[PDB]
Formats: C-alpha cells, structure tokens, sequence
C-alpha cells in the first residue's frame, strides 16, 4: 500500500509570515501508527517559526498514550541553521481508531520570509527523508519518508509519494 | 545494532513505536538494542535519545556520559 503527502504554496512579502499546509491523501484503511518526514528549505529566504498538529493527527492518542508525557505524540524538531525541520508522529496505542486514518491536513507550517529577500525570489519547501544514516556507522543515508504501522511487533511500511510546495515573493 | 528494536536492519519510526512500548514495560525482546545509554533500564532517556537520532540531531548511538 501507498500514501500521498504534499505541501501547499504560499506568497508573502519580505519580512512577512506565511503558512504551508502539509496534507495526506489516500491514507490506507488500515491506518498510520507512525510517520516520519523532513521539511527542507533555503534558510537565506525562509525560516520556520512553528509547526502545529493538523486535524487528521489530532486523535485520542495524544492524551491517552502513557509515554506521550515523556515524548509528545506529535514531535517536531526545527533546525533552521541546518536548513530543515523534522516531523515525527507516533504512538504505542494498539487500537487502530486512535491512529491517523483520514485524508486531510497533517500539520501546518508557519514561517517567516527574510527581510533581505528581493522581489520575485523563491524557495522550494521540499518533503523528504531526514538526512541520517540507516543505522549507526552504515555510511548510507535514509532514502524514503516513513509511514505505516506495526502488527505483531512487525513493521508494515507504506510507499510514500511526495509533492513539494513553494514560497515566492511578489513585486510591489 | 543499536536502535533497531524489530531487528530489520533499519533504525526508524517503527522502532520508536517499539521503544514507547518498551518504556511502559521496562523490557523488550532486543534489550541491548533498546538500552541506548547502557544503564540497565529502558526509560524516557532511551526514548528521547532514539527520537533525537531520528530527528537527525544526535549523530551516534550508543550514548556516552
Ligand atoms: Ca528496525
Ligand atoms: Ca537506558
């Protein structure tokens, strides 16, 4: 099975804030217990201020999973100086009704266009795998976005199709 | 290998799900892979360190100090 993930486009002046919606489509009926992806960008043009949980990930898992208070279900790490932000959603709850199960907004990105950004300038907002090794000392990077679930402690991993977004600055 | 709780040769979000369950019980099948700071327990430190590796901010496992 397979699932689509995509980032919307935005327009904003230099120094202004913008929003980008990250959406899932064709979420399998079996659901998503864990999902992991990176948002990559050019930090001379944009920086991310926050990333907020979306409607489809706003389930009972966040408040009922025992380990949620030790590590939040919707877990974000913004790395502007490294030119990326990493988004992980996961849960140990077995009840599939508490997993991500519908198409819609996964999360909302809020960022700021550089004060220096000249008119017409652009920057892609790409959705891709976090730059890390497959395992420690492997010497090979993680190459795909992760999305799926576990049954009998065995991973069922969906294929992920990514559509990137864009931020552009108008003229005056 | 450290961080690989299902033992499939990858370290990913599906191991983190197993790490969460391992913390609830304080135990898992591949205990040595889960005990990332090597202090004899699986708890919130290990869960955090695993999450940090997946985020790409922690470069190495196991953890020192
Ligand atoms: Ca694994
Ligand atoms: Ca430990």
């Amino acid at each position: 099975e397979t699932v689509q993930i995509s980032a919307s486009n935005a327009e904003a002046k230099a120094g202004d804030q913008f929003e980008v919606k990250v959406s899932l489509a064709d979420v399998p009926s079996t659901g998503i217990q864990g999902i992991d992806f990176a948002v990559t960008y050019d930090n001379t043009v944009v920086t991310i201020d926050k990333i907020t949980v979306g409607e489809i990930a706003d389930t009972k898992a966040a408040s009922s999973d025992q380990t949620a208070s030790l590590l939040p279900t919707f877990d974000v790490s913004i790395q502007n100086s490294e030119g990326y932000s990493s988004v992980i959603w996961s849960t140990a709850v077995e009840d599939s009704s508490y997993w991500i199960s519908k198409d819609g907004v996964l999360c909302t990105i809020t960022g700021t266009v550089s004060s220096n950004a000249k008119p017409g300038a652009e920057s892609p907002i790409k959705l891709e795998a976090v730059k890390r090794e497959t395992y420690v000392g492997s010497g090979t990077d993680n190459s795909s976005i992760s999305a799926g679930y576990s049954a009998n402690d065995k991973a069922v991993k969906y294929t992920v199709k990514a559509t990137n977004g864009k931020i552009s600055v108008p003229s005056a | 290998v450290y961080g690989d709780l299902d033992g499939d040769g990858e370290v990913d979000v599906f191991d983190l799900i197993l790490m969460r369950k391992a913390v609830e019980n304080g135990d898992t099948e591949r205990f040595e892979a889960a005990d990332l700071n090597c202090d004899g327990v699986i708890d919130s430190d290990d869960l955090t360190y695993h999450s940090e590796y997946l985020h790409g901010i922690r470069k190495t496992l196991p953890v020192e100090y």
